[PDB]
This record gives C-alpha cells, structure tokens and sequence, in this order.
C-alpha cells in the first residue's frame, strides 16, 4: 500500500527496513508485496542449488544431495557466525530428507529469511487506541507473550580480540598465572589463559590473561 | 518500526492480563497511537492491517455476483485459508472495496460469529478494569521490524 | 488534550442517554454513568456542594428569592455535562468553574491563568491532574482509525 | 518528601531574589556540609543543622528547609 | 431489592475447555468479576515447566546436535512448548534418548514417576542416520513465566544450559454478559466464563484455584476489619 | 511458588465518612483485579434502604409548581433525594411530613414510623411562606446499588405519586488507584489505594468489610468445584 502513503513516510520506511535486525526464527510477511521471494533470492546468503537432483541427507550443518548426472554435492550452511554489524547470519533448513530439488530452488534459509522468502519481522496483532499515556509521542506499548514466546528477539555476536606482542621491555605472554587476582575471577580460564567454550561471562571478567612483561618500578 | 515510515521506541511491556482483548479473549499484541497516522499522512498502514486481519482468519467468496467478488474470482483470491500469505503489488494492491468486502465476508473463528466489524473496527475489552471500551476499536495484524 | 476534549465536548452527534435529569451530586452522577443509564456528555441539573467556586458567567444570574442571597461561596446547581463536572474536580477548588469545550487553546488559556494566579507547586499539581484525566479519558474516548 | 518539598514562593518571598536564595542556600548548606565533616573538632564558625534531620539527608534539603523556615538571616558586606 | 445466592454451573464443550455461568449477578457487575478470574487464571495459576536442559556433547545453546536439522536453539523453542505436571517440589530431571533415524517428539520422552508430560504429539527434533540425541531435561514447579536469567544456579556444569519457563496452563480466558429472564428494573446479569487450558489440567482446577487465590486475598482484605 | 509478601490492608481516616485504604505490595498485576472489583462490589452489591416515590398534596404531574414553597419540584426532589433513610421492613413503607404555616422544614420534622430511621435529621428540606399548606407521603424501600426514577402505573392510580432516583448504597463514591512500589528490588509490585466516601449513616470501613465479605462467599463459589492448594503466607 505504498500509494496510499506519503512520500516521506515511504522514504522512511524503505530506509528503515534497511536497519532491521533477524529475529530467531523468522515468519515471512503475512500481508506483502509478491517480490520478497525474489529479494530473498538474488541476495546470496539463501542457499540454492547449483544442480537439480534429490537430497540425500540433511542436518543443521550440512545438506548433501545427489544431482541425476551422477555426482554428490554438499552444501555447508553458516551456523551462527557474525556479521559485520554484529547481527548472527544463522542457515535455517527447509527441505526434508528425499524431496527432489530443481536448479535455483531455496535449499536452505539465510538470516531474516523464511522459506527462501523475505522476512525481517512479525506480525503482531494491532488496536489503534490512547493507552494510559505509555503510547505517547508514537511510543511502543506491548504484550509479554513477544518476550516469553521468543518473538522479538535476536542473537547478537560480538568480537573481541587482543594480541600478545613482544615490546621492548619483553615478549607479552597470554598465560593464566594473572597476579594481584583472587582464584575464583580466573576459574574458568583454560590451562594457557583462554576462557573456555560455553562459559557464560559478565561484565568485568577475564576473558584472555594476558600480562604485560615489566613496567619501571617505583 | 513497521513498513509504513512508523516508528517508535518501547515505554511498557505489558502483562498478558493487561492487553485490551478481543470477544474470544485474544489479547493485542500491541498498542499503537493513532494520533500520529493522520498526521504523518500515512494511512497505507491501516489499510495493511485490515488486509493483515484478512489474511489471518482466510474469506470465502464465491457466487456473491459482485463486482470486487468477481475480480477476486478471476484472479483468484476468492478461497482463502486462514493464515495464508497474500500478496498486493507495490501500485497494484487490494482495491477499498474488496477490503470492505472481504471484512464482510470473514471466515467465522468460533460459535460460528465473525469479530470484526465491516467497519474494519472490533468491540474490545479492557484488560486492566474489564469493562468492554466504548466505542469499536481498529484492530488486525501489522508486520512490525 | 484529546482527552479532555471528549471529557468536556458538547452532545453534537453523539446519543444522550440520561440527557436533562436533576443530579443531587457529582458522586450520584459518576453512580449513574457506571449504570450506563447517562452518556459523559449531557446536559443535566447538577448540584455543587459549598466551596465550590460558580463560573465567572454565573454571578449575572442568580436564584430567584425574596430574602438575599449570595451563590459565590454556597451551594448551586448548574446546567452542565458530568464531563465538565470531572474536569473541574481536575481544577483547584477556588478556580471558578468552567462551562465549556476545552480542547486546546481554552486549555492553554485555563493553564495561563493558573500559572499567572497560582503557586507554582499548586500549578505543578494541576497539569499532573489534567495530564492523569487526559491519558484515562482519551483511553476511552474510542479514537482510533479504520 | 521531594526536591518542592520546600515550596518556592515562601523562599523567594523570604529572600525577595532567585540568585540570592540559591547562593544563600548553598552557603548554608557548605557549612552544614562542613560540620558534618569536623571529625569532632568542635569549630565555632561551623554551626549544625537547626531543624531536624533524619539519619541521612543532603545538607542542602537541610538549608532550605531552615530558610522556609525563617530561622536564619543574612546580611551583605 | 430482591436477594439470590449466586450460583456457578459448568458445562463442557471440549476435553480441555468449559464455560461457567453466574447467574444472579448484581447489574454492572458481571463484566468486572469476570475480568478478576480471567486476570487470576491466566497469570497466577501454578504448574509446571522444563527450566533447564543439558544435551550430551553441547556447551550452549548455540552450537548445533551432530545429526539433527534443527539448531539447539530451535531445540529450545520447542522445548518451551512442551506442557508437563511436576507432582515433586524438588527439580525432576527427565531423560530423552533417541539414536538413528526418525522424528523425536514428546511421546519418545521418559517421565520419571510423578512427572508426566501432556502433548506427546509435539515434535521436538528430526534425526538421520548418523543423528543421536541425548538430553537431560530439569522441570520445576511455579507459576508465571521465568526467564533464563533467573533460571541459572550452577557454574561448574558448562554443558547445562537453562531455558526460560512458562508455567501458566491457561490457554485463554473470555467472559460475556446478557440479562436475566426475570422481569425487573434493575436487569440482574448472567456472566458466562469461557476457560480454555492446555493439557495439563481440566479447566475446573484452574478456576478452582483462581477462586482460592481471589477468595484468600479479599478475606485478607475483610478479616483485618472488624 | 510460595509468595514471599503477605499484604495488609490499613486505613487512614480523613473524615468523619470519608476515608482511604492501602494495601501493602501485592503480586505483579493483582493491583487492578482488587482495585475494580472492590470498587464495584462495594458501589453496588451493599443493600441498604432509601427513597422510591413521593407525593405532593394538591399537584399534578405536569404541574412543577408547588404551592407555598419558593423552591421548585425539582429542588424538592434533589432534597429529597439526598435523605439517608434505614429501614427493615423488607416491603415498602409510607413516611409522612407535615407542616402549616412560614419557616423552613427540614428532616427533623419528618415523622418516621416504627422499624424506619432517618440518620439525618438537619439538612434543611424546604422553604415556607405564608400559609404552609405540606403535606408529603414519600414511599421508602430497602434495595441494593443504585436505581433511577421508574413507574409502575402510579401516575394512573394517583396524579400525585411521583418517582424519584433512589441512592440505596451507603457509599457515595470509591476512586482506586494502583501505584508501584519496590521492596527486595523488585519493582513490579503493585499497592492499591482505594478511596471511599460514603454517607455519615454507615461506617466506610464497615462497608468495606461487607464488600470483602460479599466477595468472599462469592468466589467461593469457583472454591466448590475443586479443592486446589495455592502457595500461600
């Protein structure tokens, strides 16, 4: 209904689905423009077949399929890896085990995708009304079931990284003997100074111990 | 934000109890100003709405012999499941009168009554005191970024 | 300001149940729109206990009586909406009564003479009142748009 | 139980000025602020809060509250 | 001016949803009563929920099961619809085992005694041939909704991994008014009540408990006068 | 489970009627269940007793002038009533009122019959001058909440019956309101305050108390169908 809006307001909007993150699951539009299979598509993050054949196996990493020329292709999907704004670019899958797949169709989906088709938000039910003052200045006022059933969320993935270098003074170690420090904050560091995979971390703890080799002493 | 230029920041997330709800006790799952609409000369969104309610409880249309009833015939939107994906092109969208028409002829959800109006707007209740609000409210399905 | 508005709008369109009936107070009104047997905006006879300021229109008149009589500090009915009667419960006590649509500019006069006339701790309640009255009564005004 | 706890128009119609008053108060509430740190020096200068005071409060509620309650006066040089 | 008792009569139209009627209600009453039960029965009724699980071979809930298309997040969302009663106070820890291929859902769970689960129907995760799934799943009773943030206590178990927990049962709640067929002014009103819960209950036990909860509050409120 | 606050409800007294109710901090969104259930329980489901029809010696329906009385019918009506009347008779019950000649006339010259009580006897009435010429017959019955003016035939039978509105219940009006409060840092707790202003007759916190009662015993009736434990002090 873009004729319907103003000028502006379409200037807005297409400037501002632009800035949408994906959720975890994504739904495609319930009511939408017939195009966000073709804008899903284009883009190269979906999955599609190079070669027409039959899946063979599928998983959550990989989708094998046997093309009828005869040769095995497999394809691997990114599975929560980081974009460049932070936002994971997770592969969801939407083909079964044996179903047959013709060159170009959607194997797998991208990030904000649902079945090959665009998809970069809810849909959510809607009353038009003053409410108590919370949806005020074109505020936001919303239910608890878009936090307790996982609608409107989004795995964010940052990057941290630092390098232990050789100075002048010395060679910087990466080590998990961190002095001045109690025993519990450097619990979970791995035997050479590395925080281990699944470790849940808050603000404030250490991460990497790395420890500079000497300073002037006073 | 939705499609529409609309935006806004989060002031409330509500209880579930605390949604206005609709006459089967399905609350709302958002709250929007309508205020702002008339304003920022937008009403596209609206329209996207009533089409959204019209997507999610599907339309049986068929023999009815009227006019928007036969374009939806021959292009084929006439039976409709509920829930179904619709499609209106950027400058070839849904007419007015095959929404209207449309929100006539809602699949009923159940004891076999329709709810919302064929003025587009649904009685709706209170979640906070329980007395049903006084006039008809828009309501239907926005998909919000 | 929407809200107030409907709060204090006129019977121009809208069906008036209970339109023209003798109120014994704003109390019995408030009871009779929670019956559903009187709309918020009709004109009905209120009565007004002792304090209550008469409207700056309301001196010019008076009840006809054989024995001298003063309605600026006791009690008189007036021919007004509940909605009106809210809104001044909304106003201070010796603010004189208003007796029109409010909206927006009769709104910005109203808050100009309470700043002019008034504490500042007194006006800081008055607009946190009006505020309150205006969010709970543009609730249920039914604005909205199809 | 605020910052207008203090009502603002006895203060200024106690003081007759805005920029007096504030710098009135907080002068006062330097030297409420500086008793409390006198560590049991028992300076003469520095005199204690004149109302009462709970068990914790900033040192300027205590100022004004003395000058709304028109306990104290100044004078200028 | 007249004087009834209010009576309750419950008629059923599903396995899992009824409908109560209040007759003799006082005019302009109905809808506020019935608004109290429905905010008493969809927000604080107790249940039961899983609040944490631990996958065999899985530090976090973003990695993904060795022979399964569905991601251990997807893993999480399905989890959280899963419907269950825990009888013991105590955590339960229930046992999901499945090698080779095929369609792990509910019905493929081991219940502990006093622990049972009510949607066996609900797919949880697909497997292929080289596709193995062992999970450890913690259920706890409570009420309301829990985040995952509140559901975390141990440290020293990287593998388990806690999920946020709905514990409500109350699908969805409505209430609806008419007026009475006997013949006066005042217009008494009948409040018909429409409970409709998932499969952890009939809903004549969360109405049951909603009217425990209401009615110990307004006595709290009634006992401390006079 | 188990709810970690018991509330308490205290009163703070302003009035010799009016009054105001807290409730120490409830569970997350059971502010606006208490709120408005009391507040409707307690306008509407307390019986009490109150005016229902008066009549006017020598004037019709369609005649609002009353002879010897400077204020009009309506004034009268109003007056009338704002009268607190208790009665137990459980049918209604004809009260009179009569005086002759100038003055005012109040409701301590109103004459109640045996089993009928007005608790208001000096809130003035009516004006007087000249020859008096009042006599009124004014119907009381017991009821419960709040009905308006309605005719059963009796402007056919009598031309000068009329109805007027009827206030049966004590209190005169309950706002409530929920705020949040925090304790435990947790700030989603709700306290109510309800504010009732009721008549001088009836204490409010007497009132109160039946609303409590009246909503104990009525949904004790969800109470019969199981008995269901729930974490409870």
């Amino acid at each position: 209904f873009l004729e319907h809006d103003d000028a502006n307001r379409a200037l807005m909007g297409a400037n501002m689905m632009r800035q949408a993150v994906p959720l975890i699951k994504s739904e495609s539009p319930l009511v939408g423009t017939g195009m966000e299979y073709r804008s899903a598509a284009d883009a190269g993050d979906v999955v599609k077949a190079e070669k027409a054949g039959v899946v063979q196996e599928v998983s959550a990493d990989y989708i094998t399929t046997t093309n009828d020329d005869g040769t095995y292709i497999t394809y691997r999907l990114a599975k929560f890896s980081r974009s460049n704004q932070g936002t994971s670019v997770n592969q969801k899958v939407i083909v079964a085990e044996g179903d047959r797949i013709i060159e170009g169709q959607v194997l797998a989906d991208g990030p904000a995708t649902e079945n090959g088709e665009m998809a970069l938000g809810k849909n959510l039910l809607v009353a038009f009304m003053p409410w108590e003052g919370h949806n005020y200045e074109d505020a936001i006022i919303l239910s608890q079931r878009l936090v307790q059933d996982d609608v409107l969320s989004s795995i964010h993935i940052e990057e941290h990284e630092v390098d232990a270098r050789d100075t002048k003074l010395g060679p910087e170690e990466i080590t998990r003997d961190i002095p001045n420090v109690s025993e519990e904050v450097l619990a979970d560091l791995d035997e050479r100074g590395i925080i281990r995979i699944g470790a849940e971390v808050v603000a404030g703890d250490i991460l990497v111990g790395k420890v500079t080799p000497k300073g002037e002493t006073e | 934000a939705g499609r529409h230029g609309n935006k806004g920041v989060i002031s409330k997330i509500n209880p579930i109890e605390d949604m206005p709800f609709l006459e089967d006790g399905t609350p709302v799952d958002i709250i929007l100003n309508p205020l702002a609409v008339p304003s920022r000369m937008n009403p596209g969104q609206v329209l996207e709405i009533h089409l959204g309610w019209l997507a999610s409880r599907g339309w049986d249309v068929s023999g009815l012999a009227e006019e928007w009833a036969q374009r939806l015939q021959v292009i084929g939107a006439d039976k409709v499941e509920p829930g179904t994906n619709v499609a209106t092109p950027v400058f070839d969208g849904a007419r007015e009168d095959e929404l209207a028409g449309l929100l006539q002829h809602t699949i009923p959800n159940r004891d076999g009554e329709r709810m919302v109006l064929p003025s587009g707007k649904a009685r709706l209740f209170d979640g906070r005191s329980g007395e049903p609000f006084p006039e008809p409210i828009s309501v239907g399905y926005m998909y919000i970024l | 300001v929407l809200g107030l508005f409907f709060l204090t709008t006129d019977s121009e369109g809208r069906s008036p149940k209970g339109e023209g009936r003798a109120f014994g107070s704003s109390a019995e009104a408030i009871m009779a729109f929670d019956a559903g047997d009187l709309t918020l905006q009709a004109k009905i006879d209120i009565r007004f206990p002792v304090g209550t300021i008469p409207p700056r229109g309301f001196e010019p008149p008076a009840r006809e009586e054989g024995e001298p009589e003063w309605q600026q500090g006791d009690t008189f009915t007036l021919k007004t909406t509940l909605g009106r009667a809210l809104f001044n419960e909304l106003l201070p006590e010796d603010y004189p009564f208003v007796d029109y649509e409010v909206g927006k500019k009769q709104l910005s006069e109203i808050v100009n003479d309470l700043a002019e006339r008034y504490p500042k701790v007194i006006v800081a309640a008055t607009l946190d009142n009006l505020k309150a009255a205006g969010f709970f009564w543009a609730t249920r005004s039914g604005v909205t748009v199809a | 139980e605020g910052i207008i706890n203090p009502p603002i128009d006895e203060l200024l119609e106690a003081t007759d000025s805005k920029y007096s008053l504030v710098i009135y108060a907080a002068k006062r509430a330097r030297q409420i602020n500086a008793y409390y740190s006198q560590l049991g020096e028992g300076l003469l200068e520095y005199v204690g809060p004149l109302v009462d005071t709970h068990v914790h409060e900033k040192p300027l509620s205590i100022a004004l509250r003395e000058i709304n309650a028109g306990l104290l006066t100044s004078e200028a040089i | 001016l007249i004087a009834q008792r209010p009576s309750l009569t419950e008629e059923v139209v599903d396995e899992f949803r009824s409908r109560f009627v209040i007759e003799p209600l006082e005019p302009g009453f109905g809808y506020t009563l019935g608004n109290s039960l429905r905010r008493t029965l969809l927000s604080s009724i107790p249940g039961a929920a899983v609040t944490s699980i631990r996958i065999d071979g899985v530090l976090h809930e973003f990695t993904t099961v060795p022979g399964v298309k569905e991601d251990v997040t997807d893993l999480i969302l399905n989890i959280k619809q899963l419907v269950v009663s825990s009888e013991h106070d105590e955590p339960v820890v229930m046992y999901l085992r499945k090698q080779g291929p095929g369609l792990v859902t509910a019905a493929d769970i081991a219940p502990p005694a006093g622990v049972e689960v009510h949607n066996p129907d609900l797919v949880l995760a697909t497997l292929n041939g080289k596709g193995k799934l062992e999970m450890e799943l913690t259920v706890e009773r409570g009420r309301g909704y829990v985040s995952a943030v509140q559901n975390k206590q141990v440290g020293q178990e990287i593998g388990r991994i806690p999920v946020d927990s709905i514990y409500s049962p109350v699908l969805k709640v409505t209430y609806k008014v008419e007026a009475t067929r006997v013949e006066q002014r005042t217009d008494f009103d009948k409040l018909i009540v429409d409970v409709e819960t998932k499969q952890a209950m009939r809903p004549r036990d969360a109405m049951a408990s909603a009217g425990k909860t209401l009615v110990e509050l307004f006595g709290l409120a009634r006992e401390l006068n006079i």
